[PDB]
């Protein structure tokens, strides 16, 4: 077996955007290189709305 | 190595302003350039394989001692990996960097009665490829607009079409040029094809293919710097930010 | 004046002004060197190929 | 987060006749009421918003429309027909039911082909689909706009990394994109950074304090780990207030600190002042307290009096103590430290902060080379008395300590303030001054605070706390940025200078109050904490912002114009010039029914009201052009309207409806009302009929009924059915394989 | 030690303490140098000299690896080079498949 656990079941995926969020949730059974935790941001502005 | 990994007219230039003229001389005295050898190539033949000697091959080779010498070296650094054994040329010319010494009336070198026909011929042109010569034509424009010779580097263009149709553009006054241009520079790289540890019969050939084949576990080894994994490591100064420019331009 | 104005956006990447000339934009001035740089091989080519 | 609109707005509708001779295309934008005697372009304002709520387009968003498509039966066709705008099928019907009435042959498979084909998507080079649909000129032209100026703030992933690289500090694991992300990954940002110094250089007083009463409170939870006069004085109750007050004055520039001495000095008020002239910054000491500790030390030592040294200068008082045997009479400008990454809300600029305690890092001793030397001279040295030397004995022990403390602790209070150095921006750290004096310190908790120096220990819930802290600052800065912009564009659009007439007072006292109860309703346009930043006084927060909006009338700040304001002014400039699509007009006609006009005859309407331009000259003689006021205040109206005549100066709100039946077009009311104070037109709605040319009924109505007709200009809304290809336009939609990252953060918060 | 490839790096505190001092020396001391970067190098000297010269990481920060060296060195620490691992020699049997 490859895979202990599959990244992603491919008939699950409809866009480019449903196999990122897939490969997020399944990152756990992966060996992470970095783990993940809070972010640190170092830029934000907010723009006038209407 | 370093100087043919440069992709970009940005990289390279960048590059030219870090380095010291010292790297585009060498200390071995090697052989002359111009003499018909027979060389060994035994993976192809069991007889000796002719060939040529040059001044663009990454051997180092005996050049002459003055001014015409100088630039020939600077311009085999660049186009080849290696240049040529001048020495005392002096502690002043060999600190300033390559830059300076191609654009820079400063530096006290007086270029403006070199010809770039000879040049071109001597700095084999008929041998290079399209990238060594579009990096020669940087070499020979940054000379020109440091003596104000534009209009004799615009003529010897149009003397030669093949020249004209792949010379760089930019200004070498101004950065935005050199920002929005998108030639590709690069003799070594990452290769999309399969590259395999075989021997090339021409001396060229031979000694690109080492450079080539050197980048690759240069590139894999530790001395590459990764941006994706440690870009917060980097120094302030060496960071890549849209408002650095080069210095006087 | 609204179809001039979405024919004259799109040519000169900025909205039609009174006390404008009304000069074309950016692709007017390519279009103009590029014509030159054609006649001539003398004709100086100064236009970004971005 | 970016807002994924899945149809195109057309606004078209489709009305025909029962007969089916005549039919019509026309959008549907809506009424909008307009007053006269007013500013046009502020009513156009108000109603750009609502167009674009109602367009969808008023907040940042992208066009998917590429899956919006189906595919034809024929195996030739591989074309893609778009299900977006007005159906091709629908026109079809139309052009098909008049064709019926002209005995006309029916439409072809292939003319049935074209036409049903001229809605498509095709992609680009870019990768982009672009849809190809009926849709109205004023929608086309508004939504456009709109995509290309929300499009201006979406950037590659890697664009965006790149603009913040020089931010990233080193102590942050760096954070692993995937794969798509780094090919496919766009981000929506805003790029622009809005200065503070407009609010802060208005209220010097109220911002100083907010942000250094802020940043005191964080400070004073970091965990730590004659003689007899000296040594009965310690206390440590008040140390994490001087510790944060250390910690100030080295994080920002100029932040003067006070002491004040007793009246009659002691061994503790000398060893107070020499602490504060050794161990403190030069820049954070003015010249006044540098006097005053000159002299607080010559009162003791030399046993003079205050008022002996009040008249004396710094050089008289620095030789008088130099000749006693007392060296210390300098201050020492601190060493200033580079921080390691560009500051925040700087682009472009380089940070920097005092090192504490004077410690040259360079050296890791004090900046003064001559502090051992000047110890012995201070043990040796007769003081205050002939001989016993007990003054200077226990000074000289004092230093000692105090000396040994700093070199031990400075890099344990450097790493502090170069932490919390890093909260503030470039800005705040050059304007902010202490103004008031509300910070100062005892002369005993001075000597207490080196005597007793305390190490400075960096716990994991410090570090979780400062990082929290790191978020909320951004956001407080981001939000007080946006609220400058609002009040800044608020500003100039409402007020005007000042004249030295009752008038002018009069009229900006009660603009002021009307802009301040309107910008305090309902939901406030000005954020919680700005409010907080005005009301830090005492005063309410309406009357704090009322007092900084007229501070700031005729400002020269610069304001970027950020894109809803672009989307808006395009909103507000076709709302004047193209008056017909919003259902209002600035003249009308009124004409007897026996002077025959020229009319617009497209559109196959009986008695048509609509005229392709109000005719210059009628019967070879000009037509008579009466203003609105001029028209109310007539008492011969009567002899006025036998010849007919044109009304303008006024903007005139009309209505109709298209009925499919035939009959007399005609007005809901009369023209006109008449009064004793005044005439005024009543309202405008328009029953317009088709025409059949032949009924003498309805012929003999209209001419003989009817005495009195209205016309106003064609509007631009309506286009007959034949000219359907001239509402062909073109939408262009982002590819499908972006990917749109929501937080584009690229560290994480760990060590 | 399978994959030359791979890299292995850590992140320190603003502070560091013994802790942090002592993961660097592992590290540079037990993995291979051929999967320790140059930045990640120079990184752990930074470390090191923080926590044993009695420096901040601001005073280090524009310095070189021969810098960094030289304090370490003075002070009297002498782990401040990058060990290379010796390669050993494998062989798959081939069994029912060529070898590796």
């Amino acid at each position: 077996k490859l895979f202990e656990t599959s990244p992603f079941d491919p008939l699950t995926i409809k866009n480019n955007q449903d196999v990122v969020d897939k490969l997020y949730a399944t990152q756990s059974s992966s060996i992470q290189e970095v783990v993940p935790t809070k972010t640190f941001a170092t830029e934000l502005q907010f723009g006038v709305t209407s | 190595m370093d100087v043919l990994s440069k992709g970009s007219l940005k990289e390279l230039l960048a590059h030219l302003e870090k380095t010291p003229l010292e790297e585009a001389i060498s200390y071995r005295i090697g052989t002359v350039p111009y003499q018909n050898v027979l060389i060994s190539r035994n993976e192809y033949y069991n007889q000796l394989y002719p060939d040529t000697t040059s001044l663009i091959d990454g051997v180092s080779r005996e050049g002459q001692r003055n001014v015409n010498g100088l630039i020939m070296s600077i311009i085999s650094y660049v186009v080849s990996g290696s240049g040529h054994y001048i020495p005392n040329i002096g502690f002043m010319l060999l600190r300033r960097s390559i830059l300076d010494i191609l654009t820079k009336h400063d530096t006290g070198l007086v270029t403006n009665n070199l010809n770039y026909g000879i040049i071109a011929r001597n700095l084999t042109v008929s041998k290079m490829n399209c990238e060594q010569r579009k990096r020669m034509l940087i070499c020979f424009k940054l000379l020109a607009y440091k003596d104000g010779n534009q209009n004799d580097y615009e003529i010897y263009l149009n003397q030669n079409i093949p020249l004209k149709q792949i010379a760089p553009n930019f200004i070498p006054g101004d950065m935005r040029t050199v920002i929005h241009n998108q030639d590709q520079l690069a003799i070594v790289g990452i290769p999309a094809y399969r590259l395999t540890q075989s021997t090339e019969l021409s001396i060229r050939d031979d000694n690109a293919k080492s450079y080539k084949l050197g980048y690759v576990d240069w590139y894999n080894s530790n001395s590459f710097l990764r941006e994706r994994s440690e870009f917060n490591l980097i120094r302030l100064k060496d960071r890549d930010t849209k408002y650095g420019k080069l210095n006087g331009w | 004046d609204v179809p001039f104005v979405q024919a004259y956006s799109k040519f000169a990447d900025d909205n039609p002004r009174h006390l404008r000339v009304k000069t074309g934009g950016k692709m007017a001035n390519a279009l103009t060197n590029v014509i030159r740089s054609y006649y001539s091989i003398n004709a100086p080519a100064i236009v970004p190929q971005v | 987060e970016l807002i994924k609109v899945p149809t195109i707005p057309h606004n078209l509708v489709l009305i025909q006749s029962d007969n089916g001779k005549h039919a019509l295309i026309k959008e549907d934008l809506g009424q909008w009421p307009v007053e006269t005697g007013i500013s046009l372009v502020n009513q156009a304002g108000v109603f750009a918003v609502q167009l674009a709520n109602k367009l969808g387009i008023d907040k940042p968003f992208v066009l998917d429309a590429g899956s919006n498509y189906f595919t034809d039966t024929s195996f030739i066709d591989t074309r893609k027909y778009c299900t977006d705008g007005l159906s091709p099928r629908e026109i079809q019907k139309a052009l098909n039911r008049q064709r019926a009435y002209y005995d006309r042959p029916e439409l072809t498979i292939s003319e049935n082909k074209t036409l049903l084909s001229q809605s498509i998507i095709y992609p680009d080079a870019d990768g982009n689909d672009v849809s190809i649909i009926f849709s109205g000129a004023m929608s086309h032209a508004i939504f456009t706009y709109a995509q290309s100026q929300w499009n201006k703030n979406i950037i590659k992933l890697d664009d965006y990394i790149r603009e913040i690289t020089l931010t990233v500090p080193k102590q942050y694991r760096p954070r692993r994109f995937k794969e798509i992300e780094h090919t496919h990954g766009y981000v929506y940002r805003e790029l622009n950074q809005g200065s503070l110094l407009p609010l802060v250089d208005a209220n010097l007083k109220e911002s100083s304090s907010y942000y250094f009463k802020k940043l005191m409170s964080s400070i004073s939870n970091v965990p730590v780990d004659h003689v007899s006069m000296l040594t009965n004085r310690l206390t440590t109750a008040n140390a994490p207030t001087v510790r944060a007050i250390t910690v100030l004055t080295c994080m920002f520039k100029q932040f003067r600190i006070g002491m004040t001495y007793a009246l009659d000095p002691n061994i503790m008020d000398v060893a107070a002042a020499t602490c504060m002239l050794l161990f403190r910054p030069a820049q954070s000491i003015s010249d006044e307290q540098y006097r005053y500790c000159l002299q607080t030390m010559a009162v003791f030592l030399t046993n003079t009096t205050y008022d002996i040294v009040n008249n004396d200068t710094i050089d008289v008082l620095k030789m008088k103590l130099r000749n006693q045997g007392w060296p210390f009479v300098e201050r020492y400008n601190a060493v200033e430290i580079d921080m390691s990454v560009e500051p925040l809300r700087s682009p472009g600029q380089v940070g920097r902060y005092y090192n504490p305690f004077n410690i040259d890092p360079l050296t890791k001793k004090h900046v003064e080379d001559r502090l051992e030397e000047f110890i012995n001279q201070v043990q040796v040295g007769r003081f205050r008395n002939a001989s016993g030397n007990a003054v200077g004995t226990t000074l000289a022990a004092f230093l000692r300590a105090c000396r040994d403390k700093t070199s031990a602790n400075w890099r344990g209070y450097s790493v502090l303030v170069s932490r919390y150095r890093s909260l503030i921006p470039n800005e705040l750290f050059e304007s902010l001054r202490n103004i008031s004096g509300e910070y100062n310190i005892n002369p005993q908790d001075e000597h207490s605070f080196f005597f007793a120096l305390a190490q400075i220990n960096a716990d994991d819930e410090f570090i979780g706390a400062i990082d929290k802290e790191s978020a909320e600052y951004l956001d407080e800065y981001a939000t007080l940025a946006r609220d400058i912009s609002n009040s800044l564009t608020l500003v100039k659009a409402a007020f005007g200078p000042l004249e030295r007439t009752s008038g002018s007072i009069i009229n900006h006292a009660n603009n002021l109050n009307k802009v301040i109860n309107h910008v305090f309703a309902d939901k406030p346009l000005i954020s919680e904490t700005m409010l907080k930043i005005l009301t830090i006084d005492g005063t309410t927060g309406k009357d704090g912002y009322r007092n900084w909006l007229d501070k700031l009338v005729g400002h020269n700040y610069p304001v970027y114009v950020e894109p809803v304001v672009n989307i808006m002014n395009f909103i507000s400039a076709r709302f004047v010039a193209d008056s017909s699509y919003f259902g209002y007009t600035n003249e009308i006609m009124i004409m007897p029914n026996h002077i025959n006009v020229p009319v617009d005859d497209r559109f196959g309407f009986r008695d048509s009201p609509f005229c392709t331009s109000l005719p210059r000259t009628i019967m070879g003689n000009d037509v008579r052009r009466i203003s609105y006021n001029v028209f109310s205040m007539m008492e011969d109206i009567d002899d006025v309207i036998s010849e007919g005549f044109i009304l303008y100066d006024a903007y005139f709100n009309f209505s109709y409806d298209i009925m499919t039946t035939d009959g007399v077009t005609r007005l809901k009311e009369d023209i006109l009302i008449v009064t004793d104070t005044g005439n005024d037109i009543k309202p405008i709605h328009f029953y317009i009929y088709f025409e059949n040319r032949n009924d003498k009924k309805l012929r003999y109505e209209s001419k003989m009924n009817v005495s009195y007709r209205l016309y106003i200009k064609t509007p631009a809304c309506l286009l007959p059915l034949s000219d359907y290809m001239r509402a062909q336009h073109d939408y262009v939609s982002p590819s499908s394989s972006r990917v749109y990252i929501k937080d584009p953060a690229v560290v994480y918060t760990r060590s």
